[PDB]
């Protein structure tokens, strides 16, 4: 049981865009904290993917995007490839639980 | 703790050990007051109590009429959110949001989410405890307590109106009238920020007020809403040091380091605040704002330990201004005494204990309490701390007072050296 | 060249005490915040401890409050987490992660340089 | 509407479309308060109501005792009219003038005509509603309402006394205590000026207070008279433009235009205000004062479109200060990014949208909302307007950084050119 | 009387005849307010009077809770005495000192003796006239006068709390809330100083407040004590003169004397105040502070009568800034009019009476009342005095505009002469 | 070289509509105010209309209020006066006069450059 | 009927000074607005003679003078000549009538 | 080279009037205060009169108030004390002493340059 | 009868330190005015010895010292010699008596 919710798994074909949702309550994503989207390839330490809910760190391909609206945020991957299969975690804050982190979205390539 | 060092090589003091709290962001909250619309008192009589009520309600009407008459930019965010509020269909959302309780989080047309507090409930008192209680048939109120209570509830609007009229729409600091301490603390404890910044900013409400702005926004549709612009401290707990400089002269030519002020660590660079009024020190923190700051590479620290470094040339002012002066730094004092002026350092009970000679010298606050230069009397800070005095030779003596360019204002060490080299090559 | 190398993990019986150390190099440690975050095997992430640059703003979640004690020593760029009264949880990877601002004000900033992780196992 | 242009040739922005309102004259009005002379309360008793009355009257006596203890010059006219009032036989003229109504126009000994308003009527209340009502035989007041009314009528004198004691005789801005809004508006609508200036200044009482002064004048002969110094706007509705400059450097030598501030048309010349605090902008007007202004020929406009004009050489500052900085002008922002510092412009929802390169660049407020330089965060103004970006080549690229005189503060373009020519002729 | 002279040789005016009052020392007094500790009201009821009492006592509790949340240095002495007060066993000494009367002289741990006043007696009213009078059995007060009196005695603490919260612990000037006039005068008449300084400082409480500081010190142990930092005038009745300078240009090159400001005699030297805001003039005195002053040998007086003296070279600024401007000195006005700008001096009734030509000129206030430069309108001071106009030949004409170093900011006369000599020797 | 040349006057029947134009040259037109003033044949002068530089401070006397509309076009330095519902009055010379400040504050300043005038006649 | 009053005509001989008065009410010359004196030679557009009630524009002979006192203004011509015969108009403001202008003083040389 | 020379003392019958003069040289007189102090033969000292630089802060003790009038003339650097209605006291040496500040604030400063003194004798 | 009290005479031997006291009331040394110590050798005008209660003017040997505490001041002479025999006067102020001066201490060498 996590403060934020996330789909257990999403799927797609190469060259297809996939959207991953991050939904939270009022003492959550609401009030406009942020989302941070983290990537984890198994056997490797987690890596920052999207910060400040829309921007992108240097060294990350431009095909990724992130956005937020009202109480829900989205991470969109355009042109799916075999290297993008991983665990994706959405992050925000909580006035009564502090750093929350997501439940983990397992994205795989068909 | 706070530790001070004094380099005699350049006659400059560094005070380290401070911590940081940088005003990096602005947050806009909408404080709303629910007013009431009243035309006039139907009843009229010679009773004095109704006369007091009429005078108070007339002052209320005048106050509500008054509010209908109203590098970087410090009020850009508040102006933007006020422009958002002026958009049609937005005031009603705020009014209907905080209808059941006086705390709401609302999303406006621009998509920015803001906090709304109803700090006053004047409408309920005026329309539900004054009009129905006042019996228009007799035009008399049995108890003077109602009038006294009205005078104790209408002062807030009068003071807000007075401050807004005096300051012409924009005011700072946010006074206790415009935002009570309990309300400010609740807004702090519900603002969208980390718990780390909510524990440094709850204990320092004395300075949040000074660094906050408040601007009149709207009066339309029986809701007096104004935007309070609180600061968001994005940089907390990074080391900071203050750099003080004093004139350095031969026994003439005078070379003064011209980078006085605060330095703070910030994301691998150094944020430099030249203005002393920009920063404030409560106990060991610096409550500065980056709007009056410069960004420098993290080699300006090497200026303090090696004036002739090759990685980041320092900044100096060269002039023949041979005037004695003192700088009262924290934990001690720097005294540059020149000419025939008499400079001394005096204890409270032991009187004069030093007989400062010509040149630059430094005295810790351990023992030394007052400093006399000429006749000017300065009092040194009594903050407890450790002082260190590193000996050396004045830099100015290394130069020669024959080709010295005593005209610059602030070029650099490298520029002065290359000008000296050019002058030498000319001959 | 931000290197966060941490160690000190090993098998400990339930109810025991443990210490984990984390060394940071390649950046000005004294200005960046530190955090310790868990990841149970096959489970999601879960924040565990926070500390600021001045060592005087400690932070823990409600579940682990009063048990885990964090302490950063700035002299040789070191972070330590002391674990007391272990339970069936807390097993998995521990990451010593630098909380890095400069992403504007933006509250929660962007923890970039995650360490490789230390495997801490509790069992009999 | 407001229109902004950005010249990249000199890295300078101009914001036009503003209108003018120049404080050209001073008008002096005499505000008089009719006090009353009372020695002491004849009756004495243990009643609490008479104790409240005694305390209030004692505070009134202390307040009236307090007032007996009290480039260019901004208060010269007020001092002159106070010197006129101090002349014998003048206070009586005012007191006998506004005896039937609280509005009069009087002529003093010097021949200057001034407006006199009796803003308070405390003498009538004290000598006709307190002494006769208070029955000295019983030393008791039947109704507490009289005391409450006294506390509601004696506040104004206490606040005036407090402000004058705090500010030491001269105060600014004129607060609501010292001049109520209705009184100020009536005085404005009766001041000796054209109906054109009375329609711009009635709607902007929020700024007339900020630009007005008030001086204690006289307490003699039971009349507290003080002079309110209102401004007279002699120049209205002439075009004005603001000029902002940013450092311009090679990718070094830096040349910054050194004439930032406001410009206004004035009788065929240009009134130039360098100080930013001098001028205030309500919606599209500039409420400046000529006391802090310079007069220039009407060719400084040619500086904005041709830096190398031959009719009016501009002013520059030449220095090797290679520091990144931004200027938040109206309708946009100028960013000069140098060295390794990272400069970006960020939208509210689309995040970072630009990756500013080395040099000077400009971003309109259409879309761009925040500007980050290093880590300093600036918010751009959201005023609606049209922006224009004229391309060109930086002026510093034309010069050569080998004989560059990187020491001046502000000479001119022509002086820099002639110094360069002299240096070239020397070799 | 005040006498003005105008030297046309350097285009500078001197105004003499003033007297001195220099802020040389700081004195620290401890103002104590005796608060009371109350937990809550035991009784509860629907009576409105008890509701007013509860609201007032709750505001008192909030006020007492608020106070628990709280080159040279101008507040060093107050910080030192507050650090002394924080020492254990010191607050009790004060509290037991002024128990029988509200005036004491106490010796603290550091050995410094300070004056203590008990300015408020809120504890006695709260614990001896509210709790016993309030009958908890009925929870009702017979007379509303008690509530009205409470509102008339609890205002002072609320205003002190508000000022301390707004100003963040340190405030200036001390207002009437924080120190009443009677108490300020009593403290002045009991301060440890000579009767000479007690007769100059009793009549000028209007300026003692402006130059005083107040610092929040302690709230612990039901005693709200704060330190008031009064000034001690160590230099009184010495002659002072004000020096005004205006640009002087050929009909170009401009040489302006760059030592504007106040000069005062001080123990055989000259205390120089460049800042105009530093000094204040009541009638003929200068209430300056030495913290913003320089010490000079007593030959700077020779600069005013001989610009080319060999004992103390003066300071000048050389630049090609050819802009017309005026300086409104006391008893007259200086105008420097160049280019095509029209400069005039106008009487109140006879209109324009002069047609100022190019160069520097001076007009006394006898007759001349307004000065127009370009369109800027200045009003001259109307202080009565004697003016003298010494004729001469402008210094700038002696130089030659061919080797003129029009780049310096402020070096000296001698430095300019030696640079000219070096330039001549170069050719 | 301040030139104020105005035209557009001609015979109009009572109750008709008319327009008068005034062109100004030789000075900065955008900063000086403008006025239209009458002079009946053999009678005294009588102010008619005023306007400021920014075109947003219109002014008329009480007698002619609501009938005469004044509008200045700043682009080509032009002034226009539109008269509707003429009466037996309003006949005579019309002057387009520049209200010129810089005579200190002094309220009413000094209108200097009177034009030669346009003759407007109303009759049947 | 004008707000201000002026003599219908004044006369004089060459070399003789003539004074022309301009009298008004409180909402008039009073409160100290100003008075301006305008000249009109028949067949010629009106010309400014005296502004700010005492000064004189360039190009006007110095023999003219103007003054005001209390509620009355005066214009004095010294050394009358044949060229000064004209209509003279006094001007001020009014809080309820705006610009007033005079009734016209016809000055002729005998 | 601060020289304070005082003169004008001589035998005077009781109830007579007298004047004493004091000339100061070698220092800026106009800024330093002056005092007159007594010393009866074989008795202790006793302050008598004070005056400041601006001649507008006079000061006397309670016993001698209203009798001794002090006046400093700044033009030729002179000090004068006028004695009226002498009594059996006041006999002895009179010193014209310069009150000199610059010993910090310190209230009472340090009167340094005492003159040699003038002998005044009252008797029959 | 003087405001301050001083011992009528003190004595000592060469090379011996002697302490002279200066005691006063509240409106006296108390409140911290200062004390000044003056020397008078008979036949010579009085000479300043100690000013600001602890310091020393130039030209005075360092063997002299002065101090104050609470309500009493002290002047200490170290290494007594034949030249120090004189009248010593302690000075302070009074809110009701102004400059006070002492009763005179006669110090002599045995």
């Amino acid at each position: 049981q996590s403060v934020l919710t996330q789909p257990p798994s999403v799927s797609g074909a190469p060259g297809q865009r996939v959207t991953i949702s991050c939904t939270g309550s009022s003492s959550s994503i609401g009030r406009g904290y942020d989302v941070h989207w983290y990537q984890q390839v198994p056997g490797t330490a987690p890596r920052l993917l999207i910060y400040a809910n829309t921007n992108r760190p240097s060294g990350i391909p431009d095909r990724f995007s992130g956005s937020k609206s009202a109480t829900s945020a989205s991470l969109a991957i355009t042109g799916l490839q075999a290297e993008d299969e991983a665990d994706y975690y959405c992050q925000s804050y909580d006035s009564s639980m502090l750093w929350v982190f997501g439940g983990g979205t397992k994205l795989t390539v068909l | 703790n706070i530790t001070e060092e004094f380099y005699q090589s350049t006659c400059s003091a560094v005070s380290k050990g401070y911590l940081s709290a940088l005003r990096t962001g602005w947050y806009t909250s909408v404080i709303t007051i629910e007013l009431s619309n009243i035309k006039e008192n139907k009843c009229n009589g010679t009773d004095a109590k109704v006369k007091l009520i009429k005078q108070e309600l007339d002052k209320y009407k005048n106050a509500v009429t008054e509010l209908q008459l109203l590098v970087g930019s410090a009020i850009a965010s508040g102006v933007a959110v006020c422009k958002v509020l002026h958009l049609e269909g937005e005031v009603n959302k705020i009014k209907s949001a905080l209808l059941s309780t006086n705390k709401a989080v609302v999303s406006l047309s621009n998509g920015v989410s803001v906090l709304t507090f109803k700090v006053l409930d004047l409408k309920n008192y005026i329309d539900k405890q004054l009009l129905p209680i006042l019996n228009k048939q007799s035009c008399s109120i049995s108890n003077i307590e109602t009038v006294i209570e009205f005078q104790q509830k209408n002062n807030r609007l009068l003071e807000i109106t007075r401050e807004f009229s005096v300051n012409a729409g924009v005011t700072t600091p946010v006074s206790t009238y415009m935002l009570t301490n309990s309300e400010l603390l609740s807004l702090i404890n519900d603002m969208p920020i980390t718990n780390d910044q909510k524990k440094l900013m709850s204990n320092n409400v004395q300075i949040v007020r000074q660094q906050s702005y408040s601007i009149m926004c709207i009066i339309k549709e029986e809701v007096l809403a104004y935007v309070v612009q609180l600061p968001l401290y994005g940089v907390i707990d990074t080391p900071c040091w203050k750099l003080h400089t004093s004139p350095l002269c031969t026994t003439n030519i005078c070379l003064t380091r011209t980078d006085r002020g605060w330095y703070c660590d910030n994301a691998g660079s150094v944020s430099f605040f030249p203005q002393a009024e920009t920063c404030k020190v409560q106990s060991n923190r610096v409550f500065c704002d980056t709007m009056n700051s410069l960004t420098l590479p993290s080699e300006v620290n090497l200026c303090n330990v090696d004036i002739f470094n090759p990685k980041y040339d320092c900044k100096i002012m060269t002039s023949k201004t041979d005037v004695s002066s003192s700088v009262i730094t924290s934990l001690g004092a720097i005294v540059s005494c020149y000419g025939k002026t008499k400079c001394t350092a005096s204890n409270k009970n032991r009187g004069i204990i030093k007989t400062f000679s010509n040149g630059c010298d430094y005295v810790s606050n351990k023992g030394v309490d007052t400093v006399s230069v000429g006749n000017t009397l300065y009092y040194v800070n009594k903050q407890e701390g450790k002082s260190l005095y590193v000996k050396g030779e004045p830099i100015i003596n290394f130069y020669d007072p024959l080709v010295f360019p005593s005209d610059e204002f602030d070029a650099s060490i490298s520029q002065v050296n290359e000008k000296i080299n050019q002058s030498l090559a000319f001959i | 060249e931000v290197q966060l190398v941490e160690s000190g993990g090993g098998l400990v019986k339930p109810g025991g005490s443990l210490r984990l150390s984390c060394a940071a190099s390649g950046f000005s440690f004294s200005s960046y915040n530190m955090n310790w975050v868990r990841q149970a095997p096959g489970k999601g992430l879960e924040w565990v401890s926070s500390i600021t640059g001045g060592s005087n703003f400690i932070d823990y979640p409600d579940s682990l409050k009063g048990r885990f004690t964090i302490s950063r020593d700035n002299s040789r760029n070191s972070l330590y987490l002391q674990m007391n009264s272990l339970r069936a949880e807390d097993t998995g990877l521990y990451y010593c992660v630098r909380e890095s601002y400069f992403g504007s004000g933006g509250s929660l900033n962007w923890f970039d340089p995650w360490g490789q992780g230390t495997l801490v196992i509790v069992s009999s």
